[PDB]
């Protein structure tokens, strides 16, 4: 019987191997051991994305922000979320807010979420047109 | 250092 933390790295392996479906499988059994961990969800967040399930993301999303509200990813990854949803302005909001959040908490990414903002405006404005 | 990652 593997042990939640077992199945977090097995389910991280999977996605580097990107088999997602497999991977969003191994973070709910993590969950099931221990749902109050913040990461468990903003992984499988990551995988509904790549999955295509923008709303099953969406709720990972705020199951994550509920256990942690600083969490950078949970932003970052919402904001993708919405971004693909078109929902332009809050995807905006909330990957400044993860830039914010990053900023606060000396997280390096280097310039991953500058890059993805203007992306995001760029789409936005495009869109507009 | 890479944001779209799992941790």
């Amino acid at each position: 019987s593997p042990s939640a933390q077992e199945l977090k790295e097995q389910g991280n392996r999977l996605f580097v191997g990107r088999k997602y479906p497999e991977a969003a499988a191994c973070y709910g059994r993590a969950i099931t051991r221990n749902p109050l961990v913040a990461v468990y969800y903003t992984n499988r967040a990551l995988c509904y994305l790549k999955m295509q399930q923008h709303e099953q993301a969406l709720a990972d999303c705020r199951r994550a922000l509920e256990l942690d509200g600083q969490s950078v990813k949970a932003h970052f990854f919402l904001g993708q979320c919405q971004l693909e949803m078109e929902s332009y302005d809050e995807a905006i909001a909330n990957l400044q807010r993860a830039y914010s959040l990053a900023k606060e908490q000396r997280l390096n990414f280097g310039d991953d979420i500058p890059s993805a903002l203007r992306i995001a405006k760029k789409k936005r404005w495009n869109s507009i047109e | 250092p890479t944001i779209e990652e799992v941790d």
